[PDB]
């Protein structure tokens, strides 16, 4: 349970001014983790790192926009 | 440079006849659109 | 009389009807994709066909029949044609510049991968690679073409060029057909956006050089071109080699790399 | 005969006539544009209001100053008048192609009216960025008529790049080499060559803009994966050489006219004003990324074009610094026309000098999007191409018309105009500093002082515009006939008399190589 | 096909005066009444669509 | 051929100075006033 | 905010814009020498009966105004290369605010935590408060700790916009689908004031920005008040 | 950087007909030939109405405003499907 | 979900008959899982997928030597 959690850090990954793969790459990859966690044996607070990076980063109708295409099967990136 | 002598030479007066023409054709036709910008902007 | 060797051209309204057609053109795409209606569009299509045709027309007159093109007048008009293809080159750059653009950082909408999600690219191998073969070929027929006229030799320049024509036109229909048969389209997003239109300006080059060489075929039946002065072969034999180089960079990089 | 002489011409002299008329016009819309922007900001709150209509006119300002005022005198005009008599050519290359590029711009600026007239114009920035250029936020006809009024303008401008090119490359004496053609020739052809390469990027910017808007293509459109920010870099990549496009042949002039009233047979240095021509076409396609600053590109792209831009003082100090040392010991002649040269000078190295304020990428963050790059261009170009042409055409008025000018009324129009310029544009500095916005209709109370300063010297400028007109009107209406000039063993073009013949040098020049 | 360059070189350096564009005798001129017509005709057609696209439509 | 010559190489007439004064301030009148119309246009508009 | 009859830049609120300022003197002095000297031989050549109209030589001559220029540049580049470096280096954020661009007003996101997000618009002038200012207010400020790294993060739902601050010597372009970052850090307390800065149509003029900066525990105080 | 082939001396018209039919023609032969093999209709994907794909932002000028120019109902699906 | 594993299917990403990266890629994953699992909230056993798979295909001196790396602090691969 090791958070302390203020904002998401400085991530070398993306170092510029546009961060918007940033916000892409944690959106993946909390869904791929929360995703993963459904197999026998898991749970999703392991993906809660993922979680709150993205949250923090991305713009409220990206992820709105994002979790309505997951829904309609039209999500454009692999989960 | 060197020059004739005027053939048509324009003397003072004829030039303030050219000079208030000419100023005239640019502010009038402005001055009435903007006179007018109320008339436009209320329709 | 002048006793210099450059050209004073008769006064001429073909600059002017030229102007109008561009006027008519663009004012009839507008009215096309906003007020329904495609008669302006018609109208300076019409009047731009029958501009570069009086115009080159008196070209031909001014040259093979009145005798103004000097070796200098020729000069300046291979000056004028380098210059032209060059800035065609420029314009092409733009259209190679905004695939790569693309291409090079997917964005999340596409997936974040190229090609995009959802798209699925022709295979390169087939029809693309046979169209790469074609332009090709006719690059060596065109040349053949340019060694018969230069060696005298009327049948063989003919035979030649024929071949070359009838190459161009392989490529239009393969490329009509491979339109038609894409599964993706221009509305396919940044993908279709760069292939149609790219390519589309390309195809619209290879038709313009095909009638550019089909012009020359019909004035080489008409004896025009000698075995040492024929600059309106020389000049289509130039664009049709640029219309190959460009074919050659979209292969590699929409139908190759880009797949 | 009348059709056929204006219609129908062939003839490199009524063809540049053409244009100058075309462009003169073209300058009193241009003016007229910028003096209702100056009215809109010449108190606080709304003029016209509507907003739309000054993005409008502010839009149209900038287009028909660059495409249908500068570029047409420039190179249509001055070109076209000049560069045959300077290299003793019989006409240009093309003669019939030159007609056309003259012919295209009437309907060009027809489509640019068009667009104005329609639905709510295109109220856009002449830069016409999407989305807000896109078909969601100017839906209907107007982008799309500008768009094609840009078409015209750059086949226009490609074509007559092609012809003097290929003219100056082909016509000159045999014996007369490229580094023996005169510095105005020079900048014509350098502006050729970047008119060339830079036009045809432009064309496939518009062109894809055209399609987004028309046929559902997304090259600028993220929900395609499309980016706003490629119609920037292409756009730009034709912007940058655009604005050395509208001043070299300035700087070509500029050479002519301080040679002459220096009283000197040539210009300074004249290899290294070529060097300096050449240099600075080269970087100008290296550079554009300056005018994205703000939009969030890696800081070592921000310092390579830091870098690259601020290179460019070095040539263009060469040539500053090569006007002056050629007015070095002159003898000197305080025409009309040498007043506009010497304030060339100034008021371009002024404007220069906040270019490379502005191309350190850390200021530019806080002076982008401000009036103090409205401070900047309006020095560097409006200034200083409006500078160099009037020079040039009171310098050769009476080689083109016959007929001399008014010295008096000529210094006086200057006087007027310097006045109005500066009092215009001065001022925008401390706007900008300040942090005023462009392209606004309306700005909070304490910039105030500064706008009504600026816009009242906009109505100097406009007094001296009116008096331009009196004064053309005032030398045609004595006819002065011209009989000599000086200096003609070093200024060719007015060998032949005033106005020249219609046909010129049926028989060429002689000239040997020993 | 025969070489009949030299006749159409006789044609068109014949001394009548004629530019080179209406040279090839009375099909010249009717293409170029055409063409003109058209484009003229076109030109006033264009105008009429910018007054008639310059208002709303009801 | 054409005439050639001071005032003869333009296409508009110098021969009388008052007439040349009314061609070229509708010349230039127009120019100058044709912004000022368009924006008029636009506020009629609606 | 700036005040009527100002010459230059918006007093510094953060250290950066502090940098700037002292960069743009040494830059203006610069300007302001070269075009006083271009003006001065300007008159030096043209006020003498002296004359030399024989041919000159160019050579000696052009290596002084070559490498003096060069020189010139190289020192407004380094320090202005100084700034951007530091500009771009890690600053490590305790707080990330995203603002998105609309067609004609801002919204503001505060998504740390819990999930906070809000329009700001621009006051009409008719409804403005007695000595508030024209075209500047918003109904809804951006409330912001002080004396803090604070990340913005900056994008647009519709057209371009930019958001800028002067006085922090914040300008960052909001563009859709692309999240551009820009950090902030004031020194004081205040009401830091901004306008959109790339034209985005009718209302351009109208969406200004206005920064509420507070000590934390206030700053603290208002996150907590909004659950 | 000049293939295996080999044979200069004068180039002239000969040697350029030889390339011609020699191996020009022959390659566009081998190249048809490859191509009418793996010709022949693939399985048409499964539609799925993603967003970044069957882009319309403005109706097209043309039929009813909702097909591409070059549309092929086999292979091209509107942004609701395949058609009927 | 669906044992009786019997072997490690077939699997698109690597299809043609040089199946290095595929040993690689599971070995990779399954210890990428195995890293993410013992921290926070969870258990290896969601790994236990990858782990078989990589066991499968993956020559026993590989997995030897890359366990050997990873033990020394040599092990090139990200995990
Ligand atoms: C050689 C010596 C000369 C050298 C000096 C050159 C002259 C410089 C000073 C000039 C001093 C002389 C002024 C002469 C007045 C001429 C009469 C009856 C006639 C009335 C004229 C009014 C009609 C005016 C034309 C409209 C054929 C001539 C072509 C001229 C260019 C056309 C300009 C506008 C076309 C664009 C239309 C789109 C409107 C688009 C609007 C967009 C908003
Ligand atoms: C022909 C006339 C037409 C009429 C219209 C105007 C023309 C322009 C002429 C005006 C004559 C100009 C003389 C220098 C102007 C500097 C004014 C200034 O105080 O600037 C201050 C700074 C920022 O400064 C600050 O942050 C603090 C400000 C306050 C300092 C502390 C004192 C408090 C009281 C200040 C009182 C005033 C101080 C002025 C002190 C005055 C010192 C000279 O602003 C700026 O950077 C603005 C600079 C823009 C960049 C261009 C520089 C190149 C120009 C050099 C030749 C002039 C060309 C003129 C253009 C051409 C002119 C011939
Ligand atoms: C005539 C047109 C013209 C010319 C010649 C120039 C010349 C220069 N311009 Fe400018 N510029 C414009 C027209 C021009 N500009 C326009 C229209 C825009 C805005 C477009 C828009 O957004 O609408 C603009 C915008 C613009 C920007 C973008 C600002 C922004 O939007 O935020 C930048 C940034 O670097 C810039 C820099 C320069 C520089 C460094 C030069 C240099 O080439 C200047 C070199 C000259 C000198 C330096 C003076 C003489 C030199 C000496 C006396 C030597 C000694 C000097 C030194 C050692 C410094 N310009
Ligand atoms: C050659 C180019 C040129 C010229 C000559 C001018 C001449 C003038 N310009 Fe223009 N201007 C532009 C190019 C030019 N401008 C451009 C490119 C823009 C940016 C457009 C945008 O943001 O999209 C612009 C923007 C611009 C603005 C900013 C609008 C905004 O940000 O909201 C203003 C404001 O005062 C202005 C004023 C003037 C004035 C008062 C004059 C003149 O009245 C000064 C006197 C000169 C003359 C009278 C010329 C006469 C010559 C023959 C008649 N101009
Ligand atoms: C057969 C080989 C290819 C030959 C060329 C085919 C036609 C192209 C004609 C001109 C091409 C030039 C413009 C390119 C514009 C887009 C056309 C792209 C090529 C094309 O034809 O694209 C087609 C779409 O055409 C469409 O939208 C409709 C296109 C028709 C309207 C075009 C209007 C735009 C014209 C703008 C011109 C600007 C020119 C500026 C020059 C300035 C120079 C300085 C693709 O069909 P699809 O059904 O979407 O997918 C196929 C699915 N089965
Ligand atoms: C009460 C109104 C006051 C008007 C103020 C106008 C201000 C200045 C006018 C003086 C400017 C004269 C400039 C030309 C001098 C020509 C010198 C020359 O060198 O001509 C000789 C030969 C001499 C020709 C002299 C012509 C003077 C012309 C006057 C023009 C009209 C201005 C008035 C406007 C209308 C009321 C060659
Ligand atoms: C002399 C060589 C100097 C080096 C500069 C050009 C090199 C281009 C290589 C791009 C490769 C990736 C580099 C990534 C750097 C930032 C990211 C990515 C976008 O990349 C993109 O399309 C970039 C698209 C190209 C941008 C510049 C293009 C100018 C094109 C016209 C030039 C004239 C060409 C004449 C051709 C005959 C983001
Ligand atoms: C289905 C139809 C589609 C229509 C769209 C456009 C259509 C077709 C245009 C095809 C171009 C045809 C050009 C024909 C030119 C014929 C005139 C010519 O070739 O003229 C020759 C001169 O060349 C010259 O001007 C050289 C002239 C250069 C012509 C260059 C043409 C390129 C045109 C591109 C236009 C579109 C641009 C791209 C759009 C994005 C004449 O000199 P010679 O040959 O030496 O003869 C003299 C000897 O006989 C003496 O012994
Ligand atoms: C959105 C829709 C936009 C539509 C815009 C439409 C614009 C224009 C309408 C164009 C109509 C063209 C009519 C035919 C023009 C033929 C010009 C030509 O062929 O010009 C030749 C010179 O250019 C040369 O060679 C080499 C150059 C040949 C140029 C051929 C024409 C190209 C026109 C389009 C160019 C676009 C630029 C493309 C790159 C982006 C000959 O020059 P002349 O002075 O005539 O004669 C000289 C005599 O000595 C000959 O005996
Ligand atoms: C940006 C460039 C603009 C520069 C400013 C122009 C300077 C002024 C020029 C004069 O313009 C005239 O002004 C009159 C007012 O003095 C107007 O008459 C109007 O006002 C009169 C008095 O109230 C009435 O008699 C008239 O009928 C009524 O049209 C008239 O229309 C207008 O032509
Ligand atoms: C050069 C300026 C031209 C700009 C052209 C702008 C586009 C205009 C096409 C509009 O034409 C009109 O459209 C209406 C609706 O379809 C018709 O009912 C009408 O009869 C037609 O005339
Ligand atoms: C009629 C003409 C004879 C040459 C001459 O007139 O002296 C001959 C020579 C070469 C012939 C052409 C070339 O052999 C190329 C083509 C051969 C095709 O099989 C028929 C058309 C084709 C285009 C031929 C038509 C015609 O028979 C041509 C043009
Ligand atoms: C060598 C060339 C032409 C000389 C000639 O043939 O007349 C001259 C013309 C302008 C000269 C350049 C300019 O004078 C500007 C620079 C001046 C420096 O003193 C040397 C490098 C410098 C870059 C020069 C190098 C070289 O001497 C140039 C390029
Ligand atoms: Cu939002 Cu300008
Ligand atoms: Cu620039
Ligand atoms: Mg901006
Ligand atoms: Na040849
Ligand atoms: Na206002």
């Amino acid at each position: 349970k090791i958070k302390n959690y203020q904002t998401a850090p400085f991530d070398s990954r993306f170092p510029n001014q546009n961060q918007t793969r940033n916000c892409w790459q944690n959106y993946l990859d909390f869904h791929r983790c929360e995703k993963a966690m459904t197999a026998k044996g898991g749970d999703v607070s392991v993906c809660e790192w993922y979680r709150r990076v993205y949250k923090s980063l991305c713009p409220i109708s990206w992820v709105s926009t994002w979790d309505d295409r997951r829904a309609e099967g039209t999500f454009p990136g692999k989960i | 440079i060197t020059a004739k002598p005027a053939k048509t030479p324009t003397s003072p007066k004829e030039q303030a006849i050219g000079l208030s023409v000419t100023f005239l054709s640019f502010l009038l036709p402005a001055g009435w659109v903007l006179y007018h910008l109320d008339n436009y902007k209320k329709s | 009389h002048q006793t210099h060797a450059y050209h004073m051209v008769n006064p001429s309204p073909w600059p002017l009807t030229g102007a109008l057609s561009a006027l008519l053109m663009t004012s009839g795409l507008t009215m096309w994709f906003h007020f329904n209606s495609m008669t302006l569009l018609m109208i300076g299509l019409t009047t731009n066909m029958l501009t570069m045709y009086q115009w080159w027309r008196d070209v031909i007159r001014e040259s093979t029949f009145q005798g103004h093109h000097t070796p200098a007048v020729q000069k300046g008009l291979r000056y004028g044609m380098i210059l032209f293809i060059i800035s065609e080159v420029l314009f092409f750059t733009g259209f190679f510049w905004a695939f790569y653009h693309s291409s090079l950082a997917p964005t999340p909408e596409l997936g974040g991968c190229w090609p995009p999600t959802g798209i699925h690219p022709l295979n390169p191998l087939e029809v693309p690679l046979l169209n790469t073969s074609v332009l090709l070929a006719s690059g060596v027929s065109i040349t053949w073409a340019h060694h018969s006229l230069m060696e005298g030799d009327r049948k063989h320049m003919l035979q030649a060029l024929f071949i070359t024509i009838t190459l161009g036109v392989y490529f239009t229909l393969l490329q009509a057909s491979e339109y038609y048969e894409a599964p993706f389209t221009i509305s396919d997003g940044v993908y279709g956006s760069t292939f149609f239109v790219a390519t589309g300006f390309h195809g619209l080059h290879v038709i313009i050089g095909s009638t550019f060489l089909i012009v020359c075929f019909f004035r080489q039946l008409k004896f025009h071109f000698t075995s040492n002065h024929h600059f309106g072969f020389e000049a289509a034999a130039w664009y049709w080699h640029f219309v190959d180089v460009v074919w050659l960079f979209l292969y590699v990089s929409i139908y190759w790399w880009g797949s | 005969m009348f059709i056929n002489r204006w219609l129908f011409s062939t003839n490199h002299k009524d063809i540049g006539t053409l244009y100058l008329l075309f462009g003169a016009w073209a300058g009193m819309v241009g003016t007229a544009l910028s003096l209702l922007i100056r009215a809109e900001l010449g108190q606080p709150g709304t003029l016209l209001g509507d907003d739309q209509i000054y993005n409008v006119v502010v839009t149209a300002h900038a287009f028909v100053m660059i495409f249908f005022m500068v570029m047409p005198i420039m190179i249509g005009g001055f070109g076209n008048w000049l560069v045959p008599l300077m290299i003793g050519a019989p006409d240009m290359a093309f003669p019939r192609m030159n007609n056309m590029s003259f012919w295209l711009l009437p309907p060009s600026f027809l489509l640019l009216l068009a667009s104005s007239m329609v639905e709510a114009g295109a109220g856009t920035g002449w830069t016409v960025y999407p989305p807000l250029a896109g078909n969601l936020a100017h839906a209907g006809a107007s982008v799309d008529l500008t768009i094609f009024s840009l078409h015209l303008a750059g086949v226009s401008s490609i074509l007559g790049a092609i012809n003097f090119i290929t003219t100056i490359i082909n016509m000159k004496p045999p014996a007369m080499s490229q580094y023996q053609t005169p510095l105005f020739v020079w900048s014509v052809m350098i502006t050729a060559v970047l008119l060339l390469l830079s036009l045809p990027v432009l064309a496939a910017g518009i062109t894809m803009l055209l399609t987004d808007r028309n046929l559902n293509t997304t090259f600028f459109d993220p929900a395609g994966g499309g980016d706003p920010i490629l119609y920037q870099h292409l756009f730009w990549f034709f912007g940058h050489p655009e604005v050395y496009i509208l001043i070299l042949p300035g700087f070509g002039m500029i050479s002519h006219i301080v040679t002459y009233y220096s009283g000197k047979k040539e210009p300074f240095g004249y290899m290294g004003m070529v060097w300096a021509m050449m240099s600075i076409g080269f970087l100008g396609f290296i550079v554009w990324a300056h005018h994205m600053f703000t939009v969030g590109m890696d800081v070592d792209t921000r310092a390579y074009f830091t870098s690259a831009t601020m290179i460019i003082a070095i040539p263009t100090g060469v040539k500053v610094f090569s006007w002056l040392a050629t007015l070095h010991g002159g003898n000197i002649k305080w025409s009309p026309a040498m007043m506009w040269a010497l304030g060339f000078i100034f008021l371009f190295t002024v404007g220069g000098l906040t270019g490379i304020v502005l191309a350190n990428s850390s200021l530019d963050i806080v002076l982008h999007d401000t009036y103090y790059v409205v401070a900047h261009f309006h020095y560097v170009l409006s200034m200083g191409a409006v500078f160099a042409i009037m020079g040039g055409f009171v310098h050769w008025f009476p080689l083109f018309s016959g007929y001399t000018l008014n010295d008096t009324w000529a210094k006086i129009h200057f006087a007027i105009m310097f006045v109005g310029v500066n009092m215009t544009f001065f001022p925008q500095h401390f706007l900008g500093l300040s942090g005023m916005p462009r392209r606004y209709s309306d700005y909070p109370d304490a910039y105030t002082m500064w706008n009504t300063i600026s816009s009242m010297g906009s109505f100097i400028s406009l007094t001296a515009v009116m008096l331009m007109v009196f004064i053309i009107w005032e030398a045609f209406a004595s006819k002065r006939e011209v009989l000599t000039v000086d200096l003609t063993t070093t200024n060719l073009e007015w060998l032949n008399g005033c106005p020249p013949p219609y046909h010129t040098f049926e028989e060429p020049t002689y000239v040997n190589l020993k | 096909f025969e070489n009949r360059v030299a006749e159409k070189q006789k044609l068109f350096q014949e001394d009548n005066g004629l530019p080179v564009h209406l040279k090839g005798g009375a099909t010249d001129n009717i293409l170029y009444r055409v063409t003109m017509t058209l484009c003229l005709g076109g030109t006033l057609y264009s105008l009429y669509c910018l007054g008639w696209a310059s208002f709303p439509h009801k | 051929h054409y005439e050639e010559g001071p005032g003869k190489n333009i296409p508009f007439s110098v021969e009388n100075k008052w007439r040349l004064l009314a061609m070229m301030t509708l010349f230039f009148g127009s120019g100058f006033a044709a912004p000022f119309f368009i924006v008029r246009h636009q506020l009629l508009k609606k | 905010m700036a005040y009527p009859m100002q010459l230059g830049f918006q007093d510094a609120t953060s250290p950066i814009m502090e940098e700037l300022l002292h960069f743009h003197d040494h830059t203006l002095m610069i300007v302001f020498l070269i075009s006083s000297l271009v003006l001065y031989i300007i008159s030096l050549m043209l006020t003498t009966k002296l004359t030399h109209t024989s041919t000159m030589d160019a050579q000696e001559v052009e290596t002084i105004w070559t490498i003096l220029p060069a020189i010139i540049l190289i020192l407004i580049a380094l320090p202005s290369l100084r700034i951007l470096y530091m500009m771009d280096e890690i600053n490590n954020p305790s707080l990330t605010v995203k603002t998105m661009g609309h067609q004609w007003y801002w919204s503001y996101e505060y998504t740390d935590y819990e999930d906070l997000s809000f329009d700001s618009y621009m006051i009409p002038t008719s409804e403005l408060k007695p000595g508030e200012l024209r075209l500047l207010e918003v109904d809804n400020r951006v409330v912001l700790p002080m004396e803090m790294t604070i990340r913005m993060l900056v994008s647009s739902e519709d057209v371009l916009h930019s958001w800028a601050v002067p006085s922090l010597g914040l300008k960052t372009d909001a563009i859709p689908g692309r999240l551009n970052q820009t950090t902030l850090m004031s020194s004081r307390p205040g009401l830091y004031y901004g306008q959109c800065s790339e034209i985005c149509g009718s209302n351009h003029s109208f969406m200004p920005i206005v920064l509420e900066l507070v000590p934390l525990k206030y700053f603290e105080k208002w996150s907590a008040s909004m659950l | 950087a000049s293939a295996a082939k080999g044979d200069h001396g004068g180039t002239g018209a000969r040697t350029w007909r030889f390339l011609t039919f020699g191996l020009a023609l022959p390659s566009v032969a081998l190249c048809t030939l490859n191509s009418w093999l793996h010709s022949g209709h693939r399985e048409r994907p499964a539609f799925i109405p993603y967003h970044h794909l069957r882009i319309r932002t403005k109706p097209f000028s043309w039929g009813d405003g909702n097909h591409t120019f070059f549309h092929n109902p086999r292979v091209n699906p509107l942004p609701t499907g395949y058609e009927k």
